Formats: C-alpha cells, structure tokens, sequence
C-alpha cells in the first residue's frame, strides 16, 4: 500500500487498569484520592457528603438508604439494556 | 483545575511566548485510622453532626472537622436531631452533652 | 513493559475512616504558550525574486 | 430556652 497503521502506546488492558483504579479509588475514598493520599470512608457516609454538597440535609440519606440503593441498582441495570438494544 | 490538592491561590509570572502560574495548594498529611458512625442515639433519638464526622479512638466518641483532626466533645450545638433510633443503619449509643445542664444548678 | 504505578488496596470497611492530622502547603508550576512569532511574507518577492 | 428556665 505504502500506508501503515501504528499501535497506540497503551493497550486496552492498560486502559482497563486505569478505569479500574479510578473506579476503585472513587468507591472506597471519595474525592480524597485526587486531593492527596486515598482516605477510606464507608460508602453510605460518602453519599451523605455527596447529598450535603447539593444542599439536601444528610439525615435524608440515612432515613431513605434502602430506597436510594434500590433506585441506584435499578438505574445501573437499565444502562445494560440501553446499550444492548441498539448501536 | 488550579493545581493538584485543594486550591488556595496562584501567582502569574511572565515567560517568552507564554505565562507561568505558581499554584499554592493545601495537601492533607499524616492520617490515622478511626472507628466511625453515621449517627448517635441519645434519649431514643438520632443525632447527626452539623459539620464534620463522628469518630472514636476506641473508648471515647468525638466530632471533628473532616479535613484536619480536631476532636470535640459531642453536644446539642455540635449536632442536630432527626427522628427515632430505629431507622438509621449503623447508629451507635453514646451520651450527647447539653451545655445548659450545669446552668440548671441555678 | 511500562508500569502504570504502585499497586494499592485501600483499607475500606463499613465502620473505618482515615482523618489527616497534619498538612503541607505545596507550590506547583504550570506553563502555557500564549502567542506565536508574528510573521509577514511578501509573496511577489518570495515567488518572483 | 424559656420552658427550660421555667424549671
Ligand atoms: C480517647 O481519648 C480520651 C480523651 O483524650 C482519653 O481519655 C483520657 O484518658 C486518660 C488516661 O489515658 C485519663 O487520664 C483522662 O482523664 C481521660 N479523659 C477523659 C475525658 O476521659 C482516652 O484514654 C482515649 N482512648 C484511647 C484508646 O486512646
Ligand atoms: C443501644 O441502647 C438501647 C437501650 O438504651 C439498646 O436497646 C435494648 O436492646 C436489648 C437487646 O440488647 C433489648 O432487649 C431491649 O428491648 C432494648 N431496649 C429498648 C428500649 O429498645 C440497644 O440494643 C443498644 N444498641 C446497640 C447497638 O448496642
Ligand atoms: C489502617 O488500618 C489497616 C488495618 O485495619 C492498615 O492496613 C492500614 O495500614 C492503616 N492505615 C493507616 C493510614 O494507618
Ligand atoms: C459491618 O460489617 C460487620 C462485619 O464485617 C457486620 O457485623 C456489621 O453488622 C456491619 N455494620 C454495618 C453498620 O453495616
Ligand atoms: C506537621 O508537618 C511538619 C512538616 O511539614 C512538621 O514539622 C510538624 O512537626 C508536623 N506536626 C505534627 C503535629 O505532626
């Protein structure tokens, strides 16, 4: 041909390790892994901070935690179907 | 956006064909592990921190701001109430002190 | 093979929190280009000399 | 405060 396509520096398995590291930090330690060393916190209390940041008082999370967890798990489930149904 | 860590301020300096920013930032350090709880049961009612978090050194419960360890005695003006003990997952049993209590010695 | 970084497992559990007891002020450099070299070309002088 | 200082 005279034309050549070159590989990327990072393979898809290296990209998948970065998306894993970002996600595992976010779940276990909030924003703190961006601002310094990762500091662990329980995920219900991380979500209490996320709620308190939008001006909804944090007792609203703990008093509704099962409902909030079910709405989240259901909303994640619909993404699988929405991606599976059409290109 | 304005350098890694929490942003305090920055200073501009000129350079040929460009600009340089000296971003001053606060980075937290020397962390310790603590036991923690989302709420506290006093007289049948759930107390939540007004700002900061509940933590324990293993024997005592304190409230502290969340970006620098500065433990305080837990009180009715460090905390706010919402509802009975039975709803909150992971609530713990501790006294919450009332600053008016010794003034009732009047 | 290049290394992405040190491996770490964060010590997460449903009742553990880590709180910082100290800090460091950190001053960081960032650099951006803002302007090119301004140029003009006389195309009659370049092409026809 | 007023009901508490009633004591
Ligand atoms: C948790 O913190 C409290 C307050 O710093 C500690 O309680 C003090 O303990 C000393 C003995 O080590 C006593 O002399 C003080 O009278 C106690 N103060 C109070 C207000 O009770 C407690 O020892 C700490 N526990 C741990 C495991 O570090
Ligand atoms: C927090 O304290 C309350 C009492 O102030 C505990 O409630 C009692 O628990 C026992 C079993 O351990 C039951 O038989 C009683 O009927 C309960 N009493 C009341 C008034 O509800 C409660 O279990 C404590 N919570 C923890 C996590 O220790
Ligand atoms: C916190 O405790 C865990 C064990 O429970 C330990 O592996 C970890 O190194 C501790 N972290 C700090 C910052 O002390
Ligand atoms: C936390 O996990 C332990 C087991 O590791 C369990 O016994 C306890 O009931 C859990 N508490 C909460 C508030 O989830
Ligand atoms: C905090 O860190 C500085 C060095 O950055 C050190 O000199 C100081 O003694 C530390 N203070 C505590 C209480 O650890």
């Amino acid at each position: 041909n005279g034309l050549t396509v070159l590989p990327p520096l990072l393979t898809d398995e290296m990209i998948a390790q970065y998306t894993s590291a970002l996600l595992a930090g976010t779940i276990t330690s909030g924003w703190t892994f961006g601002a310094g060393a990762a500091l662990q916190i329980p995920f219900a209390m991380q979500m209490a901070y996320r709620f308190n940041g939008i001006g909804v008082t944090q007792n609203v999370l703990y008093e509704n935690q099962k409902l909030i967890a079910n709405q989240f798990n259901s909303a994640i489930g619909k993404i699988q179907d929405s991606l599976s149904s059409t290109a | 956006f304005c350098g890694k860590g929490y942003h305090l301020m920055s200073f501009p300096q000129s350079a040929p064909h460009g600009v340089v920013f000296l971003h001053v930032t606060y980075v937290p350090a020397q962390e310790k592990n603590f036991t923690t709880a989302p709420a506290i049961c006093h007289d049948g009612k759930a107390h939540f921190p007004r700002e900061g978090v509940f933590v324990s050194n293993g024997t005592h419960w304190f409230v502290t701001q969340r970006n620098f360890y500065e433990p305080q005695i837990i009180t009715t003006d460090n905390t706010f109430v919402s509802g009975n003990c039975d709803v909150v997952i992971g609530i713990v049993n501790n006294t919450v002190y009332d600053p008016l209590q010794p003034e009732l010695d009047s | 093979t290049m290394s992405l970084g040190a491996e770490n497992s964060v010590a997460y559990s449903n009742n553990s929190i880590a709180i910082p007891t100290n800090f460091t002020i950190s001053v960081t450099t960032e650099i951006l280009p803002v302007s090119m070299t301004k140029t003009s070309v006389d195309c009659t002088m370049y092409i026809c000399g």
